[PDB]
DNA sequence: TCGAGAATCCCGGTGCCGAGGCCGCTCAATTGGTCGTAGACAGCTCTAGCACCGCTTAAACGCACGTACGCGCTGTCCCCCGCGTTTTAACCGCCAAGGGGATTACTCCCTAGTCTCCAGGCACGTGTCAGATATATACATCCGA
DNA sequence: TCGGATGTATATATCTGACACGTGCCTGGAGACTAGGGAGTAATCCCCTTGGCGGTTAAAACGCGGGGGACAGCGCGTACGTGCGTTTAAGCGGTGCTAGAGCTGTCTACGACCAATTGAGCGGCCTCGGCACCGGGATTCTCGA
C-alpha cells in the first residue's frame, strides 16, 4: 500500500493516471504517485473532510524555531547560557556555521550522492533540505539568530541565556514580518490587490480570524510558475564558477552534499541574488524539470508538479474556479466566449474548455496559473485575493505583531525598521558585494549590486537595559 | 426675467430623490432656489472674473473649471 | 490644429497593461486627464514648498518623496513611495 | 551615435519621465530639477493611474460593459476610502452619486 | 492561558486570549466555501471513474498538464524584473506559514 | 383604483435616481438661469456649451450634497420631513452662512 | 445660600469668554504632545513654541467645535449637548 | 503612558463655557478626548514629516505652523 | 548716482516695495516679475493692515486700555464681516472668542 | 546671530498713523506679521496661477489685480483694488 | 398571506455613430560636452531643551441634594403625497448667419543680470511707565419671606 | 420681592518687567547700464454660438381625497449643576548639563545650457461593432383584507 510503488487507488493514497500518448510514459497501467492529505478527524463519517496546517500561522519565523516543544527544544543551544541555536559539529562554511544534521530513517539526501553521504539539514521545517537554496537561506537566519545573541551579550552582560534566546527569536520573527510584508508581498499582489487587501494598520484586532485557509495552501503555489530549469553557482567575483556552474535542477533537488563540501552557502547565495526568475506566460507554465523531471534520484519516476499541484486542489475538495471568483466579486465564465474574455487567450480558453468542460470544473491551481498576471504582479485577480486575504488575516490578528504596542518598544521599532535581507546576508556569509534594496527584485551583476560595506548594521543599542 | 422659477417643484424634488430626501416641505423650494441662486451667483462671479482676465467675451469650460477650483470644488471631466 | 498634448496614450497603456479587452470613453479620458494633471500639481507645488522651507534651490527625489507622503492619504502614499524608489534605482542602473 | 532610448524605458515607466521633467522645468516650482525627481514623479502619476484605471475596470466588468464611461469612474472613487480622501473635494463630471438611503426613511 | 507573557509560544498558544486553541499550530484549516467533494464529504472529485462532476466527467489531471502546462523547455523566458530570491523566499514564506502533512 | 401609501413612490424615485447619472434639472431652463444671473457681472456674455454644462453638473452635485446634509440634520431632530431650518442648521455647520 | 441650576454656567459662560488665557493646564498638555509625537520619532525634542502653538490650535478648534456642538443640540430642541451633536457637527463639517 | 486622561473635566467644562454651553452630558468628555486626540495626531505627524525633512532633532514651533496651514488650519502668533 | 529713495517712498507706502519684489522674484511663481506687481501687493497689504489694526485699536479703546493684545485683534476680526470671511480659517493666539450666549440658555 | 527680517517696523508704522496714542505688544506683532506672510503668500499664489493658465510667463499688476478681486471678499476687495490702483498710479508718475 | 395593476428586469433584432486602428511628419526628446555654483561634508560655538529639587497653593477630586430637563406617550389636523386631465414648453432636426476663438508674423520694450555703494534695518542694551496684583467699597444680581 | 448673600466692577496703592527708544554696523536694495525674448498688435480662417421654425410629446401644473406625521399638552425619572472639604500635582524659582541648532570653510559633482539628430506622438481619415434603441416576455414590489 506504498504509494511510491503501488498504483492502485485505495484509501489513504489517490494517485493520477497516465492518459495514453503520454510523451514520458509509454505505459498505461504507470501511475504518478500521490498522497492524500490528512483529514483532521479520520473516522468520522458526518462531519466533512478538512486538513490540519502544521505549523502556526503568524509570521513567526516558524522555519527557523520551529513550532513544536521538543523541536523548539532541539534547536537551541543546551551546553552553554548564551542562548544560541544548535550548530554543526563536523563541518563549517569557512569557519561559519551550518545547520546541524538530523537522523530519519529515510534519509534521501543520501540518494543523491551516494559517495557524499551527506545527510539532511534540521531545521524548524522538515523540507529545509528540498534545495541547496532553502538550505542557505536556513543558515542564513540560523547564523543571524546567533550573531544577534552574540552582540546583544556582549552589549548586556547581565541578561542570562534564556531571555537572550527569547530576545533574538522575537527579533528574528521581527525581521521575518518585516521582511515579508515590506519586500515580498508587493512584488507578489502588485500595488494595487496590496493596497486593497493589506491596508494600513490600526492595531490588534482580536476578533479576525488568524487561521490558514485552505484554499491558500493550493494558491500560493503560484511560485511553481517561476521554477528556473537550473541551479545557478557563482563565485567571489560573479562570474560562472567550474564545475558545473549550471546544473539540471533534476540534479539539485533534495542534495546538501552540494551545500556541505562545495564551499558552503556562499556561491549558492551569490547564484541567487545574480539569476533572473522564469516569467509567467500563458504558454510556458511550467517547466519540463518540474513537469516531467522532479525528484528522480528519490523515488522511481520524475514527478509531475502542476498534476501534484491540480491533483491537491481535487484531494482537498476545493471550490472549482468559478465560485472562488464568485467570493472576489468577480464574474464566473460559463462558455467559452466569457473564459477567452476572463483569461485573456483564446487558445488556452479552448483547451481548458476541451479538458474540463464547464468553467467550474476547472481546478484552483490551473485556473490561478491561467489567467494574465496583475500589473506589477506574479499572480491573477483571484490569487491575488486569496493571498492577499489570508496575509490580512495573518497581520491583523497577530497581537505580538512587530508594530503592535507592548511587543517591541518604540526605539526598538524604530531600530528594527531599518534591517534588510543584504544586511543578513553580509553580515552572516563572506560575500561582499550585495544586492540593492528590495533583492527580490535584483538579478543582474554588476547593474544592481553594491559594495555592502555601506549598508548600515542593526543597531542593537536601544536594547540596553539598566 | 424670472428664470429662477425655471427650476419647477419636480426638478427639486428630484435633485432631494437623489439626495436622498423621501418628504418635503412645502417651503423648501424656495429656500433651495436661494441656495441655488446663491451658489451660482458665486460661481458665474469668479468663472466671470476669470473670462474678464483673458481679455475674453465667452466663458469657457476651463473658466468654469478654474472658478470651481478656486473654491474647493475641483470638477473633472471638462479640462 | 495644433498638437494638443495630454496623457491620452499613457492612460491608454496602462489601461492595456490592466485592462487589455475593455476600452475607455471620450468623456473617461478627459476624467483621467484631468486627475493625472491635479495630482502632479499638487506634488509639485507641495515639494516646492518643501523645497522653499529648507532654503534649498533644487528639487530633488527627497522633496517628491516627502510631498507624496504629506499629500497622499494612507497606505497609498506608501506605495507611491515604493514606485518612485524602484523606478530611480532602475534610472540610476541604466 | 548611439541609438536613443527614451527616459520612460530606461526608468521601466510609461508615463513621460521627458515630459514630466519638462512639465517640472517650466512649471515655476523650483530653480533646479534633480535627474531623478521626473521618474519619480512618472512613477508616482503611473501608479495613481493604474489604482484608478484598475477599479473602474471592475467597475465596468462588474456592470457587463465593455467600456469606462464616467459613472464607473466615480463608483470606483467614492468606493475607496484613501481615493475618496484623495479626491474629497473633487465633482466627476457625468457621475452621479453612490446609493445610500437612511434607515429611518424605509419602510 | 497565563495572564500575562512577554514572549510567543512555541506553538502559537494564547495569541487570541478569548479563543486559546485558534490558531495554534497543528490546528484544522479554516474554510473560507463548503468543501465540494464528489460525494460531498469524502470523496474527492475524480475518485471513482464514470462519475461526472457537476454533469460532466472529471478531467485526468496528468493530461490538463500534458495538454495546457507543458511547453518545449528551450523556449524559456527569464524574468527581468524579479531574481531567484523572489522564489526562494517564497518557498521560505510557505515553510514559515503553512505545510499540509501527508502520510508516509 | 389601485393607490400606494404616501411613502413608497418618495422611495421608489430615490432608488431611480441615485442609480442614474442624467441631470434632472432641465436644460433650457438652468441654461436661461445661467444666462440671467451672469447679467448682473457681464452684458452680452456668451457662454460654451460645456461651460453651461459644467455649471450644471457642479450645481446639481452641491444641491445633492446640500441635501443629504439637510437630511442628516432632520433625521437629527426626529423627523422624516426636510424643513429649512435643516437647510441653515446645515449651511451653518459648513461654513457657509456661518 | 443657593444658587439654581443654570445660574452658575451663565456665569462661567461670561466669564470664560472674557478671558483670552488658555484653558488647559500646560503640563498635562506637554505630556500628551510629547506622548503623541513619540509614535513618530524617537528622542524627539520640542521648543517651547512649539507645545505653546499645539495648545493654542487645540482649544481653538475644541472651541469651535462645542459652538458648533451646542447649535446642533439648540436645533434637536434641547439645552444639554451630547456626543450625537459633535458627531453631526463633525460629519456635516466634513471631518468624519 | 495614559496622558490623554491629563485633559481633566474641568478642563473640557471650561472650554465647553468659552463655547457658549449651557449645560453638558455625561458622555461629552470622552468625545472630545477622542476628538483631540485625532486633530493632534494629524497636526503631529505633518509636523514631524516636516522635520525629519531637514533632517533636524527636534521639533521646531514654524513645523507646526506649516502642518497647521496644510492642514487648513491657519494659526498666528507663532512664527512666520 | 543720486540718494537711494525706496520705491514704497515713491508709492506713499509704509510697507516695503523692493522686498516685496525680492520675494516675489524668489519665490518660485513665475519666470517674470513685472515692475507694478510689487507695487500693488505692497499697497494690498498696508491697507488690509491698516484696516485690521484701526479696528484693534478701536477695540482696545473700548476696553480702557493703551497697548494692543491679542483679544483686540480678534474681537477686530470677529466684528467685521469681510476681515471674518478673510480670515475664517485663521486662528488668533490669545485672542479668546466672541461673546456670545444662545437665547434659549437666557434665564426665564 | 544672523538677521531675521519681518514686517513689525512697517506694522508698527502703520499703527502710529492710525492710532498715535495706542501701542502693541509682541505677541500682536507676530499675529500682524503672520497674517501679512499670509495674504502675501495667497495673493502671490494666485497670481501665479492666472498667469500660468493664459501661457504667460510674467506676473503684472493685473494678475494681481485679478488675484486681489478673487480673493478679497466683498467691500474690502473694491477698497483693496483702489488702493493698489493708486499705489501704481503714484509709482508711474514717479 | 393572495389577486390587480404597475414598475422594473431582461431578452432579441437594428443600425449608428463613436472608439480604435492606420498613415505622415514635425516638434520635442535624446546624445554628447562644459561650467561653477549649489550642496555634501567636517569642524567649532553656545543656545536652550532637558532632568531634579523644594514650597506654596490653586485647582482637581469626590460627595449630598434637588431642581430643571430629556424622554416618552396622546391627540389634532392639515399639510404633504399620488393620481387624472390639460396645457405648456423642452426637445429634436434643419437652416442660416456671423462674432469671436484660435493661429501666425514682427517687433520693441520690459525684465533678468551684473557692479558698486550706502543706508535701512537688525541685534544689542536700558529705564520707566502701563499693567497685574492686594484691599475695601458700592454696587450687581439671585431666592424664598 | 426683601435681607442678606454671593459675586464683582471700581477707586486707591505698589512693584515690575517689557516695550519704545538710542546705537553700531552690515548686507541687501537702489542706481546704471546691456542683451534678448515675451507679448502687444494686427490679420485671417473657420467653428461654434445664437436666433428661428415646426412637429412630438414629455413633463409641469391644477385639483382633489385622504392619511400620517409635525407639533402642542402632560407627566415622570434622573443626572447635572451647586456647594463643600480633602488631596495633588501646577506653577514657580533656581540649578547644572550637554545635544544639537547654527554658522563657517573646502571641494566636487551634477544640473543648466548648448548643438545635432531622429522618432513619438498627434491630427486626420476610414471602419466596424457596443450599445442605446424599439417591441415583448418574465419578475416582482406593493396594496388592500
Ligand atoms: C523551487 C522549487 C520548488 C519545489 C521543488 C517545490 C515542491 C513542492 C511540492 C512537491 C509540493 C507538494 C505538492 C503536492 O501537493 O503533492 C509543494 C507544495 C507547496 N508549494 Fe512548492 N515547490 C517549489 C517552490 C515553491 C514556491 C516558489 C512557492 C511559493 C512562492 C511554493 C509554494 C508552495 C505551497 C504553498 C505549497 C503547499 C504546501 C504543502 O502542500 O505542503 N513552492 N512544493
Ligand atoms: C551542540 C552544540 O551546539 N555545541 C556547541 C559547540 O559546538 C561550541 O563549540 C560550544 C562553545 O561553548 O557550545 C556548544
Ligand atoms: C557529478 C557529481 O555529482 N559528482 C560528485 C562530485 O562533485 C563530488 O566531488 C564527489 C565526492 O563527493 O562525488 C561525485
Amino acid at each position: 500500500v506504498n504509494c511510491e510503488t503501488s498504483c492502485v487507488q485505495q484509501p489513504p493514497c489517490f494517485p493520477l493516471k497516465i492518459p495514453p500518448n503520454d510523451p514520458r510514459i509509454k505505459n498505461q497501467a504507470d501511475c504518478i504517485p500521490f498522497f492524500r492529505s490528512c483529514p483532521a478527524c479520520p473516522g468520522s463519517n458526518i462531519t466533512i473532510r478538512n486538513q490540519i496546517n502544521a505549523l502556526t500561522s503568524f509570521v513567526d519565523a516558524s522555519m527557523v524555531y520551529g513550532s513544536e516543544e521538543p523541536l523548539a527544544r532541539n534547536l537551541r543551544n543546551m551546553s552553554n547560557q548564551l542562548g544560541l541555536l544548535a550548530v554543526n559539529q563536523r563541518f563549517q562554511d569557512n569557519g561559519r556555521a551550518l545547520l546541524p544534521f538530523d537522523n530519519l530513517h529515510d534519509d534521501p539526501c543520501l540518494l543523491t550522492n551516494r559517495s557524499a553521504r551527506i545527510p539532511c539539514f534540521l531545521a524548524g521545517d522538515t523540507r529545509s533540505s528540498e534545495m541547496p537554496e532553502l538550505t542557505s537561506m536556513h543558515t542564513l537566519l540560523l547564523r543571524e539568530h546567533n550573531r544577534l545573541a552574540t552582540e546583544l551579550k556582549s552589549l548586556n552582560p547581565r541578561w542570562d541565556g534564556e531571555r537572550l534566546y527569547q530576545e533574538a527569536r522575537k527579533i528574528v520573527g521581527a525581521m521575518v514580518q518585516i521582511i515579508t510584508y515590506r519586500d515580498y508581498l508587493p512584488l507578489v499582489l502588485g500595488p494595487t490587490a496590496m493596497r486593497k487587501y493589506l491596508p494600513t494598520y490600526r492595531s490588534y484586532n482580536d476578533s479576525v480570524d488568524p487561521r490558514i485557509a485552505n484554499v491558500f495552501t493550493n494558491a500560493f503555489r503560484y511560485g511553481h510558475t517561476l521554477i528556473q530549469p537550473f541551479m545557478f553557482r557563482l563565485d567571489n567575483r560573479y562570474q560562472p564558477m567550474e564545475p558545473n556552474p549550471r546544473v539540471p535542477l533534476s540534479r539539485v533537488f533534495f542534495a546538501s552534499w552540494r551545500v556541505v563540501l562545495e564551499g558552503g552557502i556562499d556561491p549558492i547565495l551569490r547564484g541567487l541574488m545574480a539569476t533572473p526568475a522564469k516569467l509567467n506566460r500563458q504558454n510556458q507554465i511550467a517547466v519540463d524539470e518540474i513537469r516531467e523531471r522532479l525528484f528522480e534520484q528519490v523515488m522511481r519516476i520524475g514527478l509531475d508538479l502542476p498534476a501534484l499541484n491540480m491533483q491537491r486542489s481535487r484531494d482537498h475538495g476545493l471550490p472549482g474556479y468559478n465560485a472562488w471568483r464568485r467570493f472576489c466579486g468577480l464574474p464566473q465564465p460559463e462558455t467559452v466566449g466569457q473564459l477567452g474574455t476572463v483569461l485573456r487567450n483564446l487558445k488556452l480558453a479552448r483547451k481548458l474548455m476541451e479538458q474540463y468542460g464547464t468553467p467550474n470544473n476547472i481546478d484552483i491551481w490551473m485556473g490561478g496559473v491561467s489567467e494574465p498576471l496583475k500589473r506589477k504582479g506574479r499572480v491573477g485577480p483571484l490569487l491575488a485575493c486569496i493571498i492577499g486575504t489570508q496575509f490580512r488575516k495573518l497581520r491583523d490578528g497577530d497581537r505580538f505583531w512587530w508594530e503592535n504596542e507592548g511587543v517591541f518598544s518604540m526605539q526598538q521599532r524604530q531600530a528594527l525598521a531599518q534591517i534588510s535581507l543584504p544586511r543578513i546576508i553580509c553580515d552572516n556569509t563572506g560575500i561582499t558585494t550585495v544586492s540593492k534594496n528590495n533583492i527580490f527584485m535584483s538579478n543582474s551583476y554588476p547593474r544592481d549590486f553594491v559594495n555592502c560595506s555601506t549598508l548600515p548594521a542593526l543597531n542593537l543599542a536601544s536594547w540596553r537595559e539598566a | 426675467r424670472d428664470n429662477i422659477q425655471g427650476i419647477t417643484k419636480p426638478a427639486i424634488r428630484r435633485l432631494a430623490r437623489r439626495g436622498g430626501v423621501k418628504r418635503i416641505s412645502g417651503l423648501i423650494y424656495e429656500e433651495t432656489r436661494g441656495v441655488l441662486k446663491v451658489f451660482l451667483e458665486n460661481v458665474i462671479r469668479d468663472a466671470v472674473t476669470y473670462t474678464e482676465h483673458a481679455k475674453r467675451k465667452t466663458v469657457t469650460a476651463m473658466d468654469v473649471v478654474y472658478a470651481l477650483k478656486r473654491q474647493g470644488r475641483t470638477l473633472y471631466g471638462f479640462g | 490644429k495644433t498638437r494638443k498634448e495630454s496623457y491620452a496614450i499613457y492612460v491608454y497603456k496602462v489601461l492595456k497593461q490592466v485592462h487589455p479587452d475593455t476600452g475607455i470613453s471620450s468623456k473617461a479620458m478627459s476624467i483621467m486627464n484631468s486627475f493625472v494633471n491635479d495630482v502632479f500639481e499638487r506634488i509639485a507645488g507641495e515639494a516646492s514648498r518643501l523645497a522653499h522651507y529648507n532654503k534649498r534651490s533644487t528639487i530633488t527625489s527627497r522633496e517628491i518623496q516627502t510631498a507624496v507622503r504629506l499629500l497622499l492619504p494612507g497606505e497609498l502614499a506608501k506605495h507611491a513611495v515604493s514606485e518612485g524608489t524602484k523606478a530611480v534605482t532602475k534610472y540610476t542602473s541604466a | 551615435r548611439a541609438k536613443a532610448k527614451t527616459r520612460s524605458s530606461r526608468a521601466g515607466l510609461q508615463f513621460p519621465v521627458g515630459r514630466v521633467h519638462r512639465l517640472l522645468r517650466k512649471g515655476n516650482y523650483a530653480e533646479r530639477v534633480g535627474a531623478g525627481a521626473p521618474v519619480y514623479l512618472a512613477a508616482v502619476l503611473e501608479y495613481l493611474t493604474a489604482e484608478i484605471l484598475e477599479l473602474a475596470g471592475n467597475a465596468a466588468r462588474d456592470n457587463k460593459k465593455t467600456r469606462i464611461i464616467p459613472r464607473h469612474l466615480q463608483l470606483a472613487v467614492r468606493n475607496d476610502e484613501e481615493l475618496n480622501k484623495l479626491l474629497g473635494r473633487v465633482t466627476i463630471a457625468q457621475g452621479g452619486v453612490l446609493p445610500n438611503i437612511q434607515s429611518v426613511l424605509l419602510p | 492561558c497565563p495572564e500575562q507573557d512577554k514572549y510567543r509560544t512555541i506553538t502559537g498558544m494564547c495569541n487570541n486570549r478569548r479563543s486559546p486553541t485558534l490558531g495554534a499550530s497543528n490546528r484544522a484549516f479554516v474554510r473560507w466555501l463548503p468543501a465540494e467533494y464528489e460525494d460531498g464529504f469524502s470523496l474527492p472529485y475524480g475518485w471513482t471513474p464514470g462519475v461526472k462532476r457537476n454533469g460532466f466527467p472529471v478531467a485526468l489531471a496528468r493530461a490538463v498538464s500534458n495538454e495546457i502546462v507543458r511547453f518545449p523547455t528551450d523556449q524559456l523566458t527569464p524574468d527581468q524584473e524579479r531574481s531567484l530570491m523572489f522564489m526562494q523566499w517564497g518557498q521560505l514564506l510557505d515553510h514559515d506559514l503553512d505545510f499540509t502533512p501527508e502520510p508516509a | 383604483p389601485h393607490r400606494y401609501r404616501p411613502g413608497t413612490v418618495a422611495l421608489r424615485e430615490i432608488r431611480r435616481y441615485q442609480k442614474s447619472t442624467e441631470l434632472l434639472i432641465r436644460k433650457l431652463p438652468f441654461q436661461r438661469l445661467v444666462r440671467e444671473i451672469a447679467q448682473d457681472f457681464k452684458t452680452d456674455l456668451r457662454f460654451q456649451s460645456s461651460a453651461v454644462m459644467a455649471l450644471q453638473e457642479a450645481s446639481e452635485a452641491y444641491l445633492v450634497a446640500l441635501f443629504e446634509d439637510t437630511n442628516l440634520c432632520a433625521i437629527h431632530a426626529k423627523r422624516v420631513t426636510i424643513m429649512p431650518k435643516d437647510i441653515q442648521l446645515a449651511r451653518r455647520i459648513r461654513g457657509e452662512r456661518a
